[PDB]
């Protein structure tokens, strides 16, 4: 409207400014008619005699006027380092080190190989031949400096310059004598390889996988931090934040749900409960009496929130641990305090955790089950036999077997928690980190199921969605009811959630409340 | 600094 | 514009059987970036052990190009650049103080003994390997000795000396009207689309990460100038790209520039940094990953340069290496590996696999849908050969 | 020792020291207004319009002094060390063509205005009187007053990367790597 | 020690019958091999630490007999066509050309004139300074006897008579405009060795903030979950981008829900990576800008490549004259929104009024067409 930009940058402007909203920016189209950052350029300055060898095409159709250079698209201060794990660093050591050895031998050996034809032919010449017998430079060979870089490494370079001159020279001396030094050298460095391989061998064996484990190494640390009260009422605080925020933005009313937690399959649930039995038969913390409260109370809130029929679960644990010695129902709300939000989110994130490593099982069992040797580490014993030799290998059974029998040894104690880890990564490739920390989830699962019943409060919500969902039917009013009467045993400043259930799919979706 | 990360 | 789907397994194509002549100089290999230094040339010959330990050799011609001369590598660098490189050694690099400085050799790209012969060997390989497909003599050149793709004129950019990919492409015009050069290293082919920046006889399509690594450039609005404009695609990605998105970013932006920008030859930059275990990069790829890349490029049945550029992992690029030749020659190679010279090199299961880690894939839809976007609104440019 | 700058040839001299140093664009040189230009344009404007020869004496000194100390002290106090390689290359030129360097006919307005931003301080540095001190800093005064007159024709506004025809041209990685290396 | 025999060691007439190698012991055990000398075998300490506590199928050698030189393309070869660490000019550290007399250093392209390094004039060099000392004998009655006759001989321009005379006594120096103009722009700074700042710039960040982050911080917002806290530090509310006008960060059992989300260096104003579309954090060079800031440079085409920039901010000089509102009053682009670079100040109405009769009055224009 000055003169000073055009139409085109003003709507351009104008859509990062009135842009998801649609509407406006169509009537501010409609109305108005509205229907590269590096390589800088180089003036003319000089290109006058370079390229002695180009020709018509190649200096025309090459570009020249535009230049670009990393220091141009930097700001002076750039290009930053991607953070390598110090396995990964003791694998590229390793590499590194590994080269330097086959960087000396491998030439070495080729300047081995023409010093032995070199030889060859000298022998094969009479004396008078001999003496006047002359390589050039490059010993007539393709390289020329391949043989000079391995004559010095070798022939204290004074005297190795010295050689390299001889050597070209007359060479009915030098190139026998030469050939010799090269051929001891040849021979101390490869002894000196085969006594390293084993070591690196076994630095790469130890931190091969480890070393592809970016998102597990630093995962038992994360679990801390992220799989807490605040974070977890974060996430759902969030998500409802969005929601009306495309309130504010987009449609007022419609959502009534911020998480879609599913259960496809069942006799997961099982497992989780084993763990926590097992976590529960260790601890020293808690008392016999507190134990099978702590037991009696958690198979019976699953088996009351998705009606998994009670005895089931004592069938189902008491057949997985006979084992051990020998060798109108529809939706129904839940309401609760952050006391009971908390525990009922730590159940879910066991099951999601497990979900995973079922499909996963299937599939990797399918593979484990098919890991083939190739030839040659067999003969020369190159491969590793930690993890079998304290039988850690998942070769012979299922996965989604072993995970859990190997869970339930970590939890007593009996296996280190590093050996665990190590099973985990080469028995799953890397994909189940989210497992490094099941003896601490269980641990806090239990924790808020002893907080659930011996609390006050939260033992009173825990009765009232007892009683709620042995009823038949239940009408609005009902729930009205429901939802002041938790709401009396918490503040009115405590944040209410509304877990819901349906039999159906066994999905379970929270509703955030707002007071 | 304004290289690759190199050695 | 982007819809994921799984990875699905690499199979030959039966209809695309190929004659391939895969370059490899006995001596490249011999010559060493330092003591500490990641690019190794040693990576070729473990490419080489794989594919001649494996059987390929019956399937393909080994061709030693003869290494390259000054003045045909002067084609596209300077007369002072190359006469600076076919002179500097380590014991006379104070003489050259100056052009040490002037062409950026010395700090990361170090004078090591053999760096010309290094280059001439690269430089010959891609000159050569596009003379065969020139006077049709073969239908796919693999010279794993070149790919430099960061030397740039008159400055050894980035462990890159000599781009003889430029000097490829070079003999790939005199022949072929158009060239399409798709990098598919981490890092971003500045020097290559430097090069060919203006022209619109070649079009540089480059993968790469972009943002805070070493090319800094390849954004997604530097898509040339003058005749050259939309001639010139970048694709910036995040850390941790895998193959089920790496596949579904790479086979629909190469789909749409073979079909609009209709080549009569092609380029493939195949560099080892973009898998996963680099020493200097971020992306999370498997071999099919990236073997998956080449098989696509090969589908479309026009003439293919594929030469091997960056990667120091030195054993996760050698494999894809060997799995990629043994690729192009319609055989899908064994797991196993063989007894090579170079066994201990690899991993706990001595197989020919290079496994992806478990980072983070932050590369998230609703992104690479704006790229692709971009791309195509370019390339609808192009649409008229 | 107080000279009075207007805030347009601050900004031009603010442009300049953020193209040097940050965008790394040297000047075009030789310019298509040197010093030389501006200066006789100066005197030829300025002078058809004084009273007294005393005046039109003491322009024609100003500039002859401008002049003389412009070529002495722009090798020795004016080009930031990016400019430091141009000035070099532009003295081996002249050095090959057998003739001798002369800044004022090479080098254009925005350094006669480096020049005159560091005059005070050279100015403070000497033992030179009171009375001379006035007279520069007031002539000067009147140039800088002339030089707003005529902004717009010594210190457009132009893209090194759009114009062949800027006052800068974008260096390039090893003149810079030189330059600075 | 032996003498350094040259090898051939002639026995009777330069025939060479005999020889005599070099004696190696060094190059070996000479401890250059990332570990111990090539020579030996990894140490019983890296033992202890490393350890767990058919060569006729190796078709190699088979590749000098199956690869045919290669001679095809041009192959023609085409022939046819005690002293200063810094330099006392610019103060900043490279190659240096010492003063034998003076304490000070220069650069060799800093010097006056500038001087080759592979041609220096070798010898003895001598500074501006020391020169004009054994010049001048560091008296003042002879100073003045030349200087008073340097005066003269310049009378032409006498007054610049001292300026001229003064020079040759400075060693070479460069240019940094003086305080009292760079004081005019508050927002301009200068850099650590003369790198001239703008507030665009971003601040740079320290080596504890890029080389000791642990894995997961830094530039390494892009490895993990780990910094979902995206949420409004101050307030502990949510930073909600401008364009899809939501915050996601699923959870840590659904990492893969978070979008990446940024803060503006200029305005705190939050954009997801992915609708400004980006592939990175800044953390570095220049301070990061909405795409909803107004432009600086301008760059029209009507080629007349004309630029606009906005005058630069001045030192509260600044002037800011009241307009009488309404059409006209063309001001370039600068303005001070209110409720000689005089910054001129539009208040709210005029801008509406302004736009609508600019787009009015153009329409009626292409009515006219
Ligand atoms: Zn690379
Ligand atoms: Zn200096
Ligand atoms: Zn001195
Ligand atoms: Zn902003
Ligand atoms: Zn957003």
């Amino acid at each position: 409207s000055q003169d000073i930009l055009d139409l085109d940058d003003l709507v351009e402007k104008v859509d990062f400014y009135l842009g998801s909203n649609k509407e406006l920016f169509t009537w501010f189209k409609n109305f108005v008619g509205y229907q590269g950052p590096s390589y800088k350029r180089l003036p003319k300055s000089d290109t006058f005699m370079p390229c002695s060898g180009r020709d018509d095409m190649c200096w025309e159709v090459l570009n020249d006027e535009w230049v670009g250079h990393p220091v141009w698209a930097s700001e002076d201060s750039g290009f930053i380092a991607h953070r390598k794990n110090q396995y990964e660093e003791t694998l590229f050591k390793i590499e590194e080190e590994r080269h330097e050895y086959d960087f000396y031998i491998e030439s070495n050996l080729r300047t081995i190989q023409c010093l032995e034809t070199i030889v060859n032919k000298i022998e094969n010449m009479t004396e008078n031949e001999k003496a006047n017998f002359k390589l050039p430079p490059g010993l007539g060979h393709t390289s020329m400096t391949i043989y000079k870089k391995v004559i010095r490494k070798v022939y204290d370079k004074e005297r190795g310059f010295e050689i390299i001159d001889a050597l070209h020279e007359h060479p009915a001396v030098t190139a026998p004598v030469v050939l010799k030094r090269l051929k001891q050298k040849d021979e101390e460095w490869r002894r000196a390889q085969r006594e390293w391989n084993k070591v690196w061998r076994e630095l790469e064996q130890k931190v091969f996988f480890k070393s592809l484990d970016h998102l597990g190494l630093t995962f038992k640390q994360a679990d801390k931090k992220l799989l807490t009260t605040k974070q977890l009422i974060s996430e759902i605080s969030s998500i409802k934040v969005d929601q009306t925020n495309k309130k504010i933005h987009w449609l007022t009313p419609k959502p009534k749900s911020q998480l879609d937690f599913d259960f496809p399959d069942k006799n997961i649930f099982y497992d989780i409960l084993c763990l926590a039995d097992t976590f529960i038969t260790h601890t020293t913390a808690y008392s016999n009496p507190d134990k099978e409260r702590l037991k009696d109370l958690l198979k019976y809130f699953i088996s009351l929130f998705f009606s998994i029929s009670f005895e089931k679960i004592e069938e189902s644990l008491y057949s997985h641990k006979q084992n051990v010695s020998e060798s109108n129902r529809s939706i129904f709300n839940l309401f609760a305090n952050t006391n009971i939000y908390i525990f009922f989110r730590h159940w879910t994130t066991i099951y999601e955790r497990l979900l995973e490593i079922k499909q996963m099982n299937e599939r990797v069992t399918k593979e484990i089950n098919t890991r083939s040797t190739v030839t040659f580490a067999k003969d020369l014993d190159l491969l590793s036999s930690q993890l079998s030799e304290m039988g850690l290998d998942f070769v012979g059974e299922d996965a989604y077997k072993q995970v859990l029998r190997l869970s339930r040894r970590l939890i007593n104690g009996d296996l280190e928690h590093q050996w665990f880890e190590e099973s985990l990564r080469q028995a799953y490739n890397n994909k189940a980190f989210k497992l490094y920390t099941i003896d601490k989830v269980t641990q806090s699962l239990v924790k808020h199921a002893h907080t659930l019943m011996t609390d006050a409060k939260t033992a009173e919500i825990m009765a009232l969605f007892v009683k709620d969902r042995n009823a038949s039917t239940t009408s609005a009013k009902d729930q009205i009811i429901y939802r002041l009467q938790v709401r009396s045993h918490m503040s009115n400043t405590e944040n209410m959630f509304r877990i819901e259930f349906d039999k159906r799919t066994l999905h379970v979706s929270i509703q955030y409340i707002a007071l | 600094x304004x290289x690759k990360x190199x050695x | 514009v982007y819809e994921a789907t799984p990875f699905d397994p690499i199979t030959v194509k039966p209809s695309d059987k190929r004659r391939v002549a895969y370059f490899y100089d006995a001596d490249v290999g011999n010559y060493a970036y330092g003591a500490g230094h990641p690019m190794k040339p040693h990576r070729i010959r473990m490419a080489h052990s794989l594919i001649m330990n494996y059987g390929l050799y019956k399937k393909m011609e080994i061709y030693r190009a003869k290494p390259a001369t000054k003045q045909e590598m002067c084609q596209f660098h300077t007369d002072e650049y190359i006469d600076f490189l076919s002179r500097v050694t380590p014991d006379n690099l104070e003489m050259f103080k100056r052009e040490s400085v002037k062409f950026n050799v010395g700090d990361d790209c170090p004078v090591f003994d053999g760096l010309y012969e290094y280059c001439s060997i690269s430089g010959g390989g891609s000159m050569e390997g596009a003379a065969r497909l020139n006077r049709g003599k073969c239908d796919v050149a693999v010279n794993y000795a070149g790919g430099l793709h960061h030397a740039k004129k008159s400055e050894a950019s980035g462990f890159c000396y000599l781009n003889d990919i430029v000097l490829g492409i070079i003999e790939l015009l005199r022949y072929h009207p158009r060239v399409l050069y798709i990098d598919i290293d981490v890092h971003h082919g500045d020097g290559v689309e430097e090069a060919f920046y203006t022209t619109d006889r070649v079009m540089t399509c480059s993968f790469h990460k972009y943002g805070e690594f070493f090319p800094g450039t390849g954004e997604l609005r530097d898509i040339g100038v003058g005749a050259g404009k939309n001639y010139a695609v970048n694709v910036p990605l995040r850390d941790g790209i895998d193959d089920a998105t790496y596949r579904s970013v790479f086979e629909p932006v190469i789909k749409k520039i073979m079909e609009w920008y209709q080549p009569s030859a092609v380029v493939l930059q195949c560099g080892g940094d973009s898998l996963s275990g680099d020493r200097l990069g971020c992306f999370n790829l498997s071999m099919e990953g990236h073997a998956n890349c080449v098989n696509y490029v090969k589908s479309f049945g026009i003439p293919m340069m594929v030469v091997g550029g960056g990667g120091y992992t030195m054993r996760n690029v050698a494999r894809t290496w060997c799995f990629e030749t043994g690729l192009l020659n319609n055989v899908v190679l064994d797991k196993d590996l063989p007894y090579n010279e170079y066994y201990e090199y690899y991993g706990p299961d001595y197989k020919l696999s290079v496994r992806p880690s478990n980072m983070f894939n932050v590369n998230t839809p609703e992104y690479l849908d704006k790229v692709m976007t971009n791309i195509f609104a370019n390339l609808e440019n192009t649409k008229y050969a | 020792i107080s000279l009075q700058i207007p805030i347009k040839l601050k900004s031009v001299l603010v442009d300049d020291w953020e193209y040097v140093t940050k965008d790394k664009k040297i000047c075009r040189l030789p310019a298509d207004v040197t010093v030389e230009m501006v200066l006789n344009k100066y005197e030829h404007e300025v002078s058809q319009e004084l009273e007294s020869p005393g005046s039109q004496s003491q322009l024609s000194e100003y500039c002859a002094g401008l002049k003389l100390y412009f070529d002495k002290c722009l090798g020795n106090m004016l080009l930031y060390r990016l400019e430091r390689l141009q000035y070099d290359e532009l003295l081996k030129k002249s050095s090959k063509d057998q003739k001798p360097l002369v800044p004022i006919r090479i080098y254009g307005a925005i350094h006669l205005l480096r020049l005159i931003s560091v005059l005070p301080e050279l100015i403070s540095s000497t033992t030179m009187d009171l009375q001379s001190c006035q007279l520069l800093i007031k002539q000067t005064e009147d140039f800088l007053v002339w030089l707003l007159m005529h902004v717009d024709e010594y210190f457009n506004d132009k893209d090194p990367n759009r114009s062949d025809d800027a006052l800068y041209v974008n260096t390039s990685s090893q003149y810079e790597g030189v330059a600075l290396g | 020690e032996e003498e350094p025999k040259e090898l051939l060691e002639k026995d009777s007439k330069g025939n060479i019958i005999k020889l005599n190698e070099p004696s190696t012991i060094s190059e070996d055990s000479k401890v250059s091999v990332t570990g111990l000398p090539l020579n030996k075998g990894p140490s019983e300490k890296i033992k202890r630490e490393s350890l767990w506590n058919n060569r006729n199928d190796l078709k190699t050698f088979l590749t000098e007999n199956m690869t045919e030189e290669s001679n095809i393309r041009s192959t023609i070869g085409w022939n046819g066509d005690e002293n200063e660490d810094f330099c006392s000019a610019c103060n900043q550290s490279g190659s240096f050309l010492c003063c034998d007399t003076c304490p000070k250093s220069f650069h060799f392209l800093c010097l006056d004139p500038p001087i080759d390094p592979n041609n220096l004039p070798k010898g003895d060099w001598h500074c501006n300074e020391c020169k004009f000392k054994i010049f001048i004998n560091n008296s003042m009655a002879t100073l003045k006897k030349i200087e008073s006759n340097f005066i003269k001989q310049n009378n032409n321009v006498k007054i610049f008579a001292k300026l001229l005379f003064n020079i040759d006594s400075h060693n070479p120096k460069q240019f940094q405009l003086p305080n009292y103009i760079k004081e005019t722009f508050p927002a301009v700074k200068t850099g650590s060795r003369g790198q001239y700042s703008d507030e665009n710039d971003k601040i740079p960040l320290t080596d504890r903030q890029l080389f000791n982050t642990s894995y997961g911080q830094s530039i390494t917002k892009l490895d993990s979950y780990n910094p979902d806290t995206h949420i409004d530090s101050n307030s502990g509310k949510f930073l909600i981008c401008y364009k899809c006008n939501q915050t996601r960060l699923g959870s840590w059992s659904h990492p893969e829900n978070s979008r990446l989300i940024m803060t503006c260096d200029y305005c705190q104003t939050p954009w997801h990576l992915d609708c400004v579309p980006r592939a990175s954090f800044k953390n570095l060079g220049s301070k990061w800008k909405c795409p909803l800031h107004s432009p600086t440079k301008v760059y029209k085409k009507i080629v007349n490549y004309k630029v606009w920039k906005k005058q630069r901010l001045i030192n509260k000089n600044q002037l800011y004259y009241e307009p009488l509102q309404k059409i006209g009053y063309q001001n370039n682009g600068n303005i001070q929104i209110i409720p000689d670079f005089k910054i001129t100040q539009i208040d709210e109405n005029s801008i509406k009024y302004d736009f609508f009769d600019k787009i009015y009055k153009s329409k009626m224009v292409q009515k006219r067409k």
